[PDB]
């Protein structure tokens, strides 16, 4: 990977405006909480993600962070800092800043339409101007935006403050919890990682970063967005080589609409590359619930592995995200890893596959019904032991070469017989 | 590589792209370098793995420079160094005692390294089914050791190799580690590093996993049931490696062989040796049909 | 006009063609012993069997579909032009074969094919490979609406094999080749997916590129698609009535759509049920003796909810394809399991690597004989 | 083969090559020469046909088919003979 080279010297090292902390002593489910915060570095207080860490666990120390994000739906933080009962007594501030605000806003309401109904490039501009001014000032007032941002887009600071009150719209809506109004800002923020910037890898790596945390729950077709979330930039995953590579869980819904949403030819590209070599590697070394996925996947193991999987899938179920690829990755872990024992292999007793998957004999046996019906496992089925034969062997590979040595060079020479 | 962990290492090369700032800054650096990418293939050693002790020693081993690149060459060593007075710049500047290192044991990480690859690499290949016949390889380094018809006990270094090449032909796991191990130790070249216990262990299991292979590489035409149990007994490894061996002997080589793991029961049934000329003449008539076609590609 | 005057151009110098071989085949042997020996080339008087009549193909049909009903040019085709041509003493050469041709070739667009008891009956000429590719193509049809496509999986499999050893040399075909190869190509499609499981004969004509493409579309059709049955009416929908070629493509007549509905209403009521059928024994026959249960493994998949799913099973089982069997007393459906082989296809290319010896031996030594 | 691609390495592959540098340079300056005409076109070292190597070659694999249909023959006669006595 080139960038590299830029990240080399400096390793890591972001520039975001919200800028750390992540709930303090926690009790439950660890492997996301750092995840959790390596991300809330980068995502401009998440609204309701800070609580994705509470629906596991109620902890009071979600208090002390959206507390100090008075932009952000204004009396609901006032609702929050009384939600623990806290004395904080300077909430005095948040009435201060909107006051600012309704006063641009309003104040500029009359010029909002002025830049509607005249359409004047200069009046346009000019309650753009100051509507540059207002959606940094809050951009929360996200309407605010989508109304200011439907138009012609570009604010006169078209770089600084277009990127981060666009990318404040794309927080902001989904701050607000929308998400077609963000899928506004979905194209919004992809074009502009595109354009892109002077491309510093510490505004890179956090615009690439950028892309992942809308991308990282899914409401709409992220299972095409999976290929939008892989396969830009030079298709590494975590888009951090950048030895914390910490966009992390991408891989579990990337193999998802493999196996989901496509067919698995196919997941041979996902398990050379994008499981293996560096940053998924790293991540093999951060979570243990990814890491059986693979690890006894890549051993081939047959027992292990499809076990492994279902201590981890239950865990894959805790991924407590909005997350829309929950089950889908859960379930067709097995029934790859059931295609991953019979690819090869000469039988299976129907009462073990029942065993070993937790399942029943019939349902073990009427899989195999299915999985000749998909021809995925092309074999037949004994109809009364329960035992399904899988007997793929060839002999005599040589009619092939053979075919194409006389289909090309019988048939080459009577091209040479025009002359 | 060596104060800390290789894979930031193999970072790192990656990372600063130093195969280009070498040539303008100053190429005794590019001897730094070459110093360098020979302790990749070190600390590719080090943590055993033995493609990167081959693709560390690429811009090395690929080359008789590497004497050179401790700055130690004669001059009457080939027709090309000349001459001494730019000898005695290159020895004035380069190198010091402790800044030399053991060329032996590099030639014993890049021998030893594609032997336990290539033998069932090429165990493939002598089973009359060759495709992949790679030149200018170790296969190429082993052929100025190969041709010794009068070659009795190992003494030299790749002595030590071409012993335990043989020994690793045979399928023995047991006979390669009489070659090597002791050999280094009787040459102290086992003897360089603290974590040679760890890369000798490391090279136990390359030569059983190995060796198994070509024991079922050597012997596949009348092996047609292949267990598990006893391959698990034989060359002394568990099951999690065996089925990660079994499997990879069955998918990656892609041998026609029906496996039942719950079993532990590999069939594979080839069919057959005398068919093995047919892949023999398909190895002759396939190659009739390219340069014909070619024929015509180079005259079009 | 730069068409329809050189139609009538053509089919008048058609319809005198029609003629000067209608009396001149009969009682004469004088003039024709004027043409075995005068020219030398042989071609030209049996291209002109060829020639006039694969454009008389088009041009009957050029008028014809501007005049749909009420038609005259089919009654100008086949009971003045053709059927002149048909029923003769027969030109004792690549003639006489090539007016019954002339005829089945608009026997064939007539989709009143019976006569093929009597076209190959009184075809006791020698059958040369220039007729007998021309022979497995317009017969094979008549076994293709015979509705027993185990025996029309091989007669188009000899037609797209192009290894059936065809050498003229004078533009004989004429000026449309890769027509009948990529018809023969839709025709034994056709016949891969309709029979699958039990051919296994899509290998010889039909080659590996097309074996994987229309062989994932044999899949498809069978697992459920019916966009691999359009594909397969579609591509084929003018290769059982095309002229050779239409007119001209326009918006303002009706007419012209008129003979295209004709095209369109005849073979989709034919194959469609063949798509049903295709899905009927898709199935593939696992296991010779099911029990009930397994039998309701089966009436599953043969199609259950709720009602009617033993009677369907019925007549799915009923389509010539299953045969089977209920023990009422063991409850044990006692069926079938066919299926075939494979290896045998190194008997037949033996010789043709013979051959393939042989034919370069050939004009090699005839360039040789060019520079003796 | 090797002849043949090395040939068709020198037929072809140098004179698509040769005439490239050739065809270049207008094929010649008036006033003057004409200087790399005359050093263009060198000829390869097989121009044409290798038909040394070849003859024999075309000999000794003819000698190959009839080590094959020796082969072929031997092959039948005992394949007849071997399902013929058998079978009783």
């Amino acid at each position: 990977y080139d960038l590299t080279t830029r990240i080399a010297h400096f390793l890591d090292r972001h520039l975001v405006f919200p800028l750390l902390e992540f709930l303090s002593v926690k009790e439950i489910y660890n492997e996301k909480e750092l995840l959790q915060g390596k991300l809330d570095l980068l995502s401009d207080t998440n609204m309701v993600d800070f609580a994705m860490d509470v629906y596991k666990n109620l902890y009071s120390d979600d208090i002390p962070h959206a507390l100090r994000e008075k932009r952000t739906t204004v009396v609901a933080q006032l609702k929050q800092l009384q939600a623990e009962t806290e004395p904080i007594v300077k909430m005095f501030e948040d009435p201060e800043t909107t006051r600012q605000m309704q006063s641009t806003r309003d104040g500029r309401m009359l010029f909002d339409y002025l830049a509607d109904k005249h359409g004047f490039r200069q009046e346009y501009l000019d309650t753009l101007y100051r509507y540059a001014k207002f959606q940094y000032e809050c951009g929360n007032y996200s309407g605010a935006a989508e109304y200011l941002y439907f138009f012609r887009v570009l604010v006169p600071a078209t770089d600084r403050n277009a990127l981060s009150s666009l990318w404040g719209k794309l927080a902001s809506e989904i701050l607000m919890q929308n998400w077609d109004a963000a899928m506004e800002d979905l194209t919004r923020l992809k074009e502009t990682i595109d354009n892109n910037s002077v491309s510093s890898p510490l505004q890179s790596l956090q615009q690439r970063t950028w892309l992942i945390h809308w991308s990282l729950f899914v409401f709409f077709n992220h299972p095409k967005g999976r290929d939008n979330i892989i396969d830009l930039f030079l298709y590494q995953p975590q888009y951090l080589n950048a030895i914390q590579t910490m966009c992390p869980h991408i891989l579990r819904y990337l193999t998802t609409a493999v196996i989901t949403n496509k067919d698995v030819r196919k997941r041979r590209q996902v398990l050379k590359d994008l499981v293996k070599v560096i940053q998924q590697e790293s991540y093999t070394y951060k979570d243990p619930i990814t890491e059986f996925v693979e690890c006894l996947y890549v051993n081939f193991d047959f027992d292990g592995a499809q076990k492994k999987l279902r201590e981890c899938e239950s865990v894959l179920v805790n991924d407590f995200f909005l997350v829309a690829c929950l089950e889908d990755f859960i379930e067709n872990a097995r029934l790859f890893i059931f295609e991953t024992f019979c690819r090869i292999h000469q039988c299976i007793s129907i009462n073990m596959l029942a065993d070993k998957l937790n399942m029943t004999p019939e349902e073990a046996e009427r899989w195999i019904v299915n999985l000749i019906r998909n021809a995925r496992l092309d074999a037949k089925i004994d109809s009364k032991l329960g035992h399904v034969v899988m007997g793929n062997n060839a002999v005599s590979p040589y009619q092939q070469v053979i075919e194409k040595t006389k289909s090309l060079s019988f048939r080459s020479q009577m091209l040479a017989m025009n002359i | 590589y060596l104060h800390s962990r290789w894979y930031q290492a193999r970072d790192l090369m990656l990372m600063s792209h130093l195969q280009d700032n070498i040539q303008h800054a100053d190429p005794p650096v590019q001897i730094l370098y070459n110093r360098t990418m020979v302790q990749l293939g070190i600390c590719a050693f080090r943590q055993g793995l033995t493609k990167d002790a081959h693709n560390a020693l690429l811009d090395i081993q690929s080359s008789g420079r590497a004497k050179e690149l401790l700055g130690q060459g004669l001059l009457l060593r080939s027709l090309q160094e000349r001459n001494q007075e730019q000898e005695k710049v290159e020895r004035r500047r380069q190198v010091p005692f402790h800044l030399h290192i053991n060329l032996e044991l590099l030639e014993c990480v890049y021998l030893v390294s594609a032997m336990l690859l290539e033998i069932p690499y090429m165990a493939a290949h002598e089973s009359d089914a060759r495709r992949r016949m790679i030149s200018k390889q170790f296969h190429h380094q082993l052929r100025v050791g190969e041709r010794q018809p009068l070659l009795g006990p190992p003494e030299s270094m790749r002595e030590h190799v071409v012993a335990a090449s043989k020994a690793m032909k045979m399928g023995d796991w047991k006979t390669c580690h009489s070659f090597i191990i002791n050999e280094k130790m009787n040459g102290k070249v086992w003897d360089l590093f603290p974590e040679a216990d760890k890369v000798r262990t490391m090279l136990v299991r390359k030569i059983q996993e190995e060796s198994l292979r070509t024991y079922l590489f050597t012997y596949s035409s009348v092996y047609d049931s292949i267990s598990m149990e006893t391959l698990s007994d034989m060359f002394e490894l568990d099951l999690p490696t065996v089925h990660s061996i079994i499997s990879k002997m069955i998918i990656n080589e892609e041998l026609m062989a029906s496996l039942d793991q719950p079993t532990q029961t590999v069939v594979m049934h080839r069919t057959e040796p005398t068919a093995q000329q047919n892949l023999a003449l398909q190895l002759a008539e396939k190659l009739g049909s390219l340069v014909e076609n070619n024929e015509r590609v180079f005259d079009h | 006009q730069w068409l329809w005057d050189i139609i009538d151009e053509f089919i008048y110098q058609f319809q005198s063609f029609s003629q000067y071989r209608c009396k001149t085949a009969k009682k004469s042997e004088e003039e024709i012993d004027f043409l075995r020996s005068n020219p030398k080339i042989w071609n030209v008087h049996s291209v002109l069997n060829v020639l006039h009549s694969l454009v008389d193909k088009s041009n009957i049909n050029r008028q014809l579909e501007v005049y749909t009903s009420g038609g005259d040019p089919e009654s100008v085709a086949g009971e003045y032009g053709r059927h002149s041509l048909y029923k003769m003493l027969g030109y004792f050469s690549l003639v006489g074969l090539l007016r019954l041709h002339s005829l089945l070739g608009d026997y064939y667009q007539a989709i009143k094919v019976l006569e093929n008891i009597e076209l190959n009956k009184k075809s006791m000429y020698s059958r040369v490979p220039e007729c007998q590719v021309t022979t497995y193509y317009y017969v094979g049809f008549a076994y293709l609406m015979m509705r027993r496509y185990q025996d029309a999986i091989r007669v188009f499999a000899n037609i797209l094999l192009y290894i059936q050893r065809t050498k003229s040399m004078f533009q004989r075909t004429t000026y449309k080749y890769e027509m009948i190869n990529k018809q023969n190509e839709q025709m034994h499609a056709l016949l891969a997916i309709a029979l699958t499981m039990y051919p296994m004969r899509i290998d010889e004509s039909i080659h590996l590129q097309l074996r994987e493409k229309y062989g994932d579309k044999m899949l498809r059709m069978q697992k459920g698609d019916p966009q691999v049955y359009e594909e397969l009416f579609s591509y084929s929908c003018p290769k059982f009535l095309s002229p050779v070629v239409p007119n001209y493509d326009s918006v303002h007549p009706n007419y012209h759509k008129e003979p295209f509905l004709q095209q369109l209403k005849v073979f989709s009521d034919e194959v469609q049920q063949q798509a049903q059928l295709s899905t009927i024994r898709s199935f593939l026959k696992l296991y010779t003796t099911m029990p009930v249960a397994k039998l309701a493994g089966f009436l599953d998949l043969t199609e259950q909810e709720f009602r009617i799913q033993l009677l369907v099973f019925k007549h799915k089982m009923k389509n010539l394809v299953w045969t089977s069997g209920i023990s009422a007393l063991d409850g044990e459906f006692q069926s079938a399991s066919e299926v075939d082989f494979y290896i045998d296809k190194d008997m037949i290319h033996i010789a043709d690597t013979k051959v393939a010896r042989r034919y370069g031996d050939f004009f090699i030594r005839q360039i040789h004989k060019f520079e003796e | 083969r090797n002849t043949s691609k090395q040939q068709q390495q020198k037929h072809q592959y140098q004179q698509r090559r040769q005439q490239e540098n050739m065809q270049r340079q207008s094929r010649g300056e008036p006033p003057l020469p004409e200087e790399d005409l005359s050093k263009l076109f060198k000829p390869p070292q097989p121009p044409a046909r290798m038909d040394s190597l070849l003859i024999a070659g075309q000999i000794n694999t003819y000698c190959q088919n009839i080590k094959e249909f020796t082969a072929q023959n031997l092959g039948k006669l005992f394949m007849a003979q071997a399902l013929q006595e058998y079978n009783n």
